[PDB]
RNA sequence: AGUGCAGAAGAGGAAAGUGGAAUUCCAUGUGUAGCGGUGAAAUGCGCGAGAUAUGGAGGAACACCAGUGGCGAAGGCGACUUUCUGGUCUGUAACUGACGCUGAUGUGCGAAAGCGUGGGGAUCAAACAGGAUUAGAUACCCUGGUAGUCCACGCCGUAAACGAUGAGUGCUAAGUGUUAGGGGGUGCCCCUUAGUGCUGCAGCUAACGCAUUAAGCACUCCGCCUGGGGAGUACGACCGCAAGGUUGAA
């Protein structure tokens, strides 16, 4: 649906993001699989900057 | 015993370590589940718990200490009489951070009795 | 008895003394099924009290009864997963109807001798507290009076 | 058919650890009566450990995109800053005009441990130091405790390789969950040139199960099997750093 979403970006991943930092499981989401997938793994090339947190 | 006190309470399933204490360290006063007699499985119970912030508050005498901001960690049952038993002066439990112990399965466990 | 709630099945009938506790109680102390015999130790031996011990047994019955009985009870009732006993609300017939034998079992007490008038000892250093009736009261009653247990048991 | 192939997937594989569960260590921002321990307690850190984290880089794993998804012949399998890498082929096949099937020669190679560098502790786990037991414990229980737990180099192979399924030719309802990727196409209907897991027509096997995507019926090889043990014990022949194998009448 969406077009592309890369390490550019780290809140248009907060669409789907928890609280603690991490993001919400897939079945529970229900979307494009793949464009779903590349724009979850950018948020996860951010874990690497870790811009979000694991615990507060 | 600065005229306010910061709640940093424990209890393992065994030795609900409630601590009312100061922001920093500052040694304010604790409590215990071994410090008002029980052990046969009235350690970490509802009915066994019932006053077991006043080894703390009244005996402290010149604090009655005032809010938590509470980091309720270290958590089991003994947790709810920690709290809501934490209001005997005006202790006023007030905020809460939800951080438990969650490590993040990078330890090793201890054993399984069957 | 697969169901239960069975009463006292009883509308205690007394004769000349005007009470309901009265007349439950004569059938208690009633020495071998003696109704004459406890009825004349409730007319002439229950009211010569005071002549012997100090006060009369007619109005002073609801001291040695209610300054007496016990609340917390000790019955097993397993909860949980250990093994801690639960007392019963003290109600009308566990409780009046069971702590009102203080007079049968504390008349083979008193040792003055005169059985008769031990039986009728039973009223003084009883009435009150620190006596030799209510000495299995307070190693009773004084258990759960400040150690609290289960509140959402079934008993 | 194979190389052309859009390339394209998924934990197919090789990617240092910048950062983070940063750990039982402790003066500690902070201090002492507890981090903590249990069928039954001592175990056990306090004559100046504590509680969680202020410097907290590190021994290290992606912890969260992580699904049963799917690369690949089984053992597998997780961010990547990505260092590289094939085939697989999903559509028809451009070239050549049989472009050959099970495959004992060879080679062989394949689970933690058993195996190779010294690192070898984050220190848990074996032994167990130790409590304790209903009539009955060195014990699944219990803090801590010496291989190992943190591995870039010699070669391997026993396991429920319980996958107990061996591989050529199609197959008598196809839908169905659908797979990156697609024959007609254009969050709208899909068929195998396809792939999986199947409820299961239909028909066989042996009581059972397979099923348009077959143990059934038809051409296949290394073959084993053809009532039980005992039997791998006399003995044994050849590989071999090692567990060892791998043989073999009674």
């Amino acid at each position: 649906g969406i077009t592309h979403i890369d390490y550019k970006d780290t809140e248009l991943l907060k669409r789907f993001i928890s609280e603690r930092g991490k993001i919400l499981p897939r079945r529970v989401t229900g979307t494009s699989a793949k464009y779903q997938r590349m724009l979850t793994t950018a948020i996860k090339r951010s874990r690497h900057m870790a811009l979000l947190p694991y615990v507060k | 015993n600065i005229e306010n006190g910061v709640a940093h309470i424990r209890s393992t399933f065994n030795n609900t370590i409630v601590t009312i204490t100061d922001e920093f360290g500052n040694a304010l006063s604790w409590s215990s589940a071994g410090a008002l007699g029980f052990k046969g499985s009235k350690k970490s119970t509802p009915f066994a718990a019932q006053m077991a912030s006043e080894t703390a508050s009244k005996s402290a005498m010149e604090h009655g200490l005032k809010t938590v901001e509470v980091t309720v960690k270290g958590p089991g049952p003994g947790r709810e009489s920690a709290i809501r038993a934490l209001q005997s002066a005006g202790l006023e439990v007030t905020a809460i951070r939800d951080v438990t112990p969650v490590p993040h399965n990078g330890c090793r466990p201890p054993k399984r009795r069957r | 008895p697969r169901k239960g709630s069975v009463p006292k099945r009883d509308v205690l009938p007394d004769p000349i003394h005007n009470s309901k506790l009265v007349t439950k109680l004569i059938n208690k102390i009633m020495l071998d099924g003696k109704r004459g015999t406890a009825q004349r130790i409730l007319y002439s031996a229950f009211d010569l009290v005071e002549q012997r011990s100090g006060r009369d047994a007619l109005e002073v019955f609801e001291e040695a009864i209610n300054n007496i009985m016990p609340v917390l009870e000790v019955k097993a009732r397993r909860v949980g997963g250990s093994n801690y006993q639960v007392p019963v609300e003290v109600r009308p017939e566990r409780r009046t109807t069971l702590g009102l034998r203080w007079l049968v079992n504390y008349a083979r007490l008193r040792g003055e001798k005169t059985m008769e008038d031990r039986l009728a000892n039973e009223i003084l250093d009883a009435a009150n507290n620190t006596g030799g009736a209510v000495k299995k009261r307070e190693d009773t009653h004084k258990m759960a009076e400040a150690n609290k247990a289960f509140a959402h048991y079934r008993w």
